[PDB]
């Protein structure tokens, strides 16, 4: 507890207590009466008594109307968040008419690790922070609070891009992402602060909650792609580590909930993933033959695919019976992101010495040792005895098929086949 | 024959179960003048992830000293790294003498058995370690104290995920005897 | 009213679907009488003369017949005055158009308005609703600039945040802003030493008396 | 024991009842640490209001019952203001615990899995059912209440254990929650 609280409390306690005291005073005047009904000192102060009880009963309601748990401090918010608004449009004023400045002392990459490390504490606790718009207060300003707290750095990082990024109508479509973000922020700020986490607000209340909710997810998403996307095209960004030690952690942490999806869906979903990313990781090492510079891209997208491996790989993880297969594909997924670890590694490594050798013979021995990391996971998916995995191959071989039968039939109109 | 066996019918839980138990099979009867090794050599991975496991500790403890030395709102700073650094400064030691019991005492499995307790133990605060490491990044005023405390969770995510690897590889490694 | 008719074919001035098909009415007043677009139904001189691109492609069916029959025996002149004085009332006079595609608040999509501004104020219609979304005088404009682009649109301190535009011919505009802001003309009567390395100093600094109070400890 | 044993003629049994009741929650509420109940903030507002409504018709009640001098009628409302009493005194405190913990630098808690109350609710009805089997000839009548009793008292622990068995965390644990 907070003591300052027990101290603003303490008028409710007041309150509370004078009910009680009253409700003595008041009854001891009713055993009086009891001995006599007709006594008029008597029945004046349990008139008294009576009117105790009422301006307290009075005054705990205006404490607890006047209380308004949390509410000052998202409009707090809202304040400092207008002013990052104002400040953020002189960096697009000072831009779009190209008199803004960079702090050169600073890199843009930590920059933008800045940025994610926020957008990702704010997306992380939005949902949370919804639930609490459903039900609860107290955390719900507490969780506001950090928000807000997260949202002004996150607006000095903002400016940081702003006044050091080149890509002139590029940097101006970040800021526009800030912008985005900011206004999703204010409107999250009203629907919460009128939903209050009361279930007796309409459900007016309710929509405006959700929809905002998605609002402020698409915000975050765009800018995640727009930040990987300047990884990419950063020779050198160990940032993707980071999203891969959050893949394993959260793949640690698992799925506190009950199945919902069936398992051969799980199945299917890791056929693909992995089918993809054992193509996506051949056509990297050939491009490494050929060229670094698209390895940015390639990386990203498959730090990408392990996320959403392992995302869907928890509720494949508790949607079997036989946990044993549930634990051996988690040791499976880990070793992937060892193994995509080291593959990011050497591919930035590359990027940054494109002529070396040594680094490729590091890539292809890379690429084979992760290319049996998904020979296992192929292996577990497969011991994963549900459904039939030939099923998924055949149907992926019958479109082979048609593929086929199409060219024969277009040489057929073309009448080369005789 | 298992061999023989699985190219008769692939995927058989039978022919599954016979490779397994061949696979162990192999590894016990390489344990005759083995596994003093075999198992020397889980511990060696183990122990490693042991030592940068307490090495990132210590990341964390100094990021901790430097991050409340920071705010001036020092008192209430909202820091869930405080009792983050305290649980996993109570929980160090016994990491630490499940390390010393398996260098100092090789061969007693017992002790080998209390380090793959002391490691999965030790894992349960990592996540929370950087969920306040997260939170915090925004939080300090000196940026040099913010990569500080960022290097240092990219340690501490690292750490537990080759932890949560060595922990597979004594459970795979473990003996049913411990009562 | 044929210089308003060609606004009309712009596109640039405000005028509802609906709107556009009374001035229809009166446009198929002046050049035919009300059984004509009786007799014949198809009508692109009926379509493409009376509306703008988007109007004939929404091939007003009958609404702009009904407008025809509202007209009806009205004179050449009396529709004519008719359509004047109705293009007249609409705030379209004095303002220039200019079609643009602006970031919506909330995210990033880009809305679809139009640029209507008169010599002495700045207003903002959506192109699809062809009522004016948000105003502003001439007087309210404390800075401007214009990227390639864009255009800066400084509606003041007053208003909170405002709004650029995006504009292909946005330096066109801002032209019109050195020739907008003449009005209000016209109204006017007669090193060793850096951020990074001090900070970089001050940390040294930090350090080094953290190293004297550790040794002492020591 | 004060209510079926001692007659209602005095009536202010009942009013004693209250003052007891009324030093208890009194202290109960002096240090809030805790909250009586998950029953909710805006839930608490509610119990608050309609719970001043009874204390207005008790107003009313006792009163007019007091002019009359009718102790049984004057009785009964001031029990009802009691338990009313009781009420909105439990309200109040959880509120305090709620808005309390709402403050900026306040620092909640989960407060676990359990809620040990109801669970030992239910124990102690589980060892009133089997008190009343071990008299050998008891009526059927209480028997099969308790029995209905128990019935649902045993489900709603087994709604407890599924419930941990999901929001716990220990694999093991919700094993042998199922168990």
């Amino acid at each position: 507890i907070s003591p300052e609280g027990r101290a603003a409390m303490e008028p409710i306690v007041i309150s509370a207590k004078t009910m009680l005291e009253s409700a003595g005073g008041l009854i001891q005047t009713a055993r009086a009466l009891a001995v006599n009904p007709r006594d008029p000192p008597r029945w004046s102060v349990l008139a008294g008594h009576s009117r105790t009880v009422s301006d307290s009963i009075k005054k705990l309601i205006t404490s607890m109307r006047d209380k308004a748990p949390g509410q000052l401090e998202c409009e707090t918010a809202i304040a400092a968040l207008n002013s990052c608004l104002r400040d953020l449009d002189q960096a697009s004023l000072a831009a779009v008419s190209q008199q803004l400045a960079p702090r050169e002392g600073i890199s843009q990459e930590a920059l933008h690790t800045q940025m994610l490390t926020a957008v990702q504490e704010i997306s992380h606790l939005i949902e949370p922070l919804a639930s609490a718009a459903r039900a609860e207060a107290s955390q719900l300003g507490h969780k506001v609070s950090q928000m807000a707290q997260y949202f002004e750095p996150l607006t000095l990082a903002a400016v940081g891009a702003a006044s050091k990024t080149l890509s002139h109508p590029q940097q101006m479509a970040l800021l526009d992402q800030t912008k985005t973000l900011a206004e999703s922020a204010l409107q999250l700020l009203y629907t919460a602060k009128e939903a209050g986490g009361n279930p007796k607000q309409a459900a007016h209340t309710q929509e405006a909650l959700e929809e905002a909710v998605q609002m402020m997810t698409e915000a975050v998403e765009d800018l995640t792609t727009t930040l990987n996307e300047a990884a990419s095209a950063a020779g050198v960004v160990g940032g993707m580590v980071d999203s891969i030690t959050q893949a394993i952690n959260q793949l640690d942490e698992g799925p506190m909930g009950d199945p919902e999806g069936s398992f051969v869906d799980y199945q299917t979903t890791m056929v693909r993933t992995a089918k993809a990313i054992a193509v996506t990781v051949q056509e990297m090492v050939t491009k490494s033959n050929t060229s670094p510079e698209e390895l940015g891209p390639l990386a990203n997208q498959l730090t990408s695919d392990y996320g959403r491996l392992a995302s869907q790989a928890k509720p494949a993880a508790v949607a079997a019976e036989n946990e044993e297969i549930g634990a051996h594909i988690k040791h499976r997924v880990q070793e992937l992101g060892h193994g995509c670890s080291a593959l990011v590694t050497k591919a930035g490594a590359l990027q940054c010495s494109p002529s070396d050798v040594y680094t490729k013979k590091e890539l292809i021995e890379c690429a084979r040792r992760v290319s049996e990391k998904v020979s296992h996971v192929l292996a577990a998916l497969q011991a994963g005895n549900r459904g039939t995995q030939a099923c998924i191959t055949a149907a992926s071989a019958v479109s082979g098929i048609i593929a086929d039968l199409d060219t024969t039939i277009m040489f057929a109109t073309a009448g080369t086949l005789n | 024959e298992a061999a023989k066996g699985a190219a008769a019918h692939p995927d058989s839980e039978e022919q599954q179960q016979r490779l397994r138990e061949a696979a162990e099979g192999l590894r016990m009867a390489t344990n005759a003048a083995a596994q003093n090794a075999i198992k020397k050599k889980l511990v060696q991975r183990l122990e490693h992830a042991a030592k940068q496991a307490a090495a990132s500790a210590t990341q964390t403890i100094a990021a901790a000293q430097h991050a409340a030395s920071a705010p001036k709102a020092s008192a209430g700073p909202q820091p869930l790294l405080v009792q983050s650094c305290k649980a996993v400064a109570e929980q160090i030691p016994l990491l630490v003498q499940g390390v010393r019991g398996s260098q100092a005492q090789p061969d007693s499995p017992s002790a080998q058995l209390a380090l793959i307790a002391a490691s999965q133990s030790f894992l349960q605060p990592g996540g929370k370690m950087v969920a306040a490491a997260k939170a915090s990044v925004p939080t300090i005023q000196d940026q040099a104290s913010a990569m500080q405390l960022s290097q240092c969770a990219k340690n501490l995510g690292t750490a537990l995920a080759e932890l949560r690897t060595a922990a597979q590889k004594a459970q795979e490694a473990c003996g049913p005897l411990e009562m | 009213y044929v210089q308003a008719r060609d606004d009309i074919l712009n596109g640039s001035h405000p005028v509802s679907f609906d709107k556009a098909c009374e001035f229809a009415g009166f446009q198929c007043q002046i050049q035919f009488g009300p059984h004509n677009e009786q007799k014949h139904k198809a009508g692109f001189l009926d379509l493409k003369d009376f509306l703008p691109k988007e109007y004939v492609k929404q091939k007003g069916e009958r609404k702009i017949f009904q407008a025809h029959k509202n007209c009806g025996q009205m004179s050449e002149i009396e529709a004519k005055v008719r359509y004047v004085k109705l293009a007249r009332s609409l705030k379209t006079y004095g303002v220039s158009f200019f079609l643009v595609k602006e970031k919506m608040k909330g995210k990033n999509k880009l809305v679809p308005r139009l640029l209507g501004i008169t010599k002495e104020c700045v207003m903002r219609v959506d192109e699809k609703t062809k009522e004016v979304i948000q105003e502003w005088s001439l007087t309210n404009i404390k800075r401007w600039a214009a990227s390639p682009k864009s255009f800066t649109l400084d509606f003041g301190d007053y208003q909170d945040g405002y709004y650029s535009v995006q504009t292909t011919e946005g330096e066109q505009i801002a032209q019109l802003i050195a020739g907008y802001i003449d009005i209000i003309l016209k109204k006017k009567k007669s090193p060793p030493l850096t951020s990074a390395q001090q900070a970089l100093t001050g940390t040294i600094n930090s350090s080094m008396q953290a190293v004297q109070a550790a040794q002492a400890t020591l | 024991l004060i209510t079926m044993c001692t007659q209602q003629a005095p009536g202010q049994k009942e009013c004693d009842n209250a003052l007891r009741q009324l030093e208890t929650v009194r202290e109960l509420l002096e240090n809030p640490v805790q909250p009586i109940n998950d029953m909710s903030y805006f839930g608490c507002l509610d119990s608050v209001m309609e719970n001043s409504k009874v204390l207005g018709e008790a107003m009313t009640g006792i009163s007019q019952n007091a002019k009359n001098g009718n102790l049984p009628e004057f009785g009964d409302a001031i029990a009802t203001a009691s338990k009313a009493l009781c009420g909105f005194t439990e309200a109040a405190a959880q509120a305090a615990y709620l808005v309390g913990v709402s403050d900026p630098n306040s620092q909640a808690g989960q407060q676990g899995l359990v809620e040990p109350t109801q669970f030992a609710r239910a124990n102690q009805a589980i060892q009133m059912a089997c008190q009343s089997l071990g008299e050998p000839g008891c009526t059927q009548a209480q028997v099969l209440s308790a029995a209905t009793i128990v019935a649902k008292h045993t489900s709603a622990l087994c709604n407890s254990c599924r419930l941990a068995s999901a929001r716990t965390a220990n694999p093991t644990a919700k094993r042998q929650f199922v168990q």
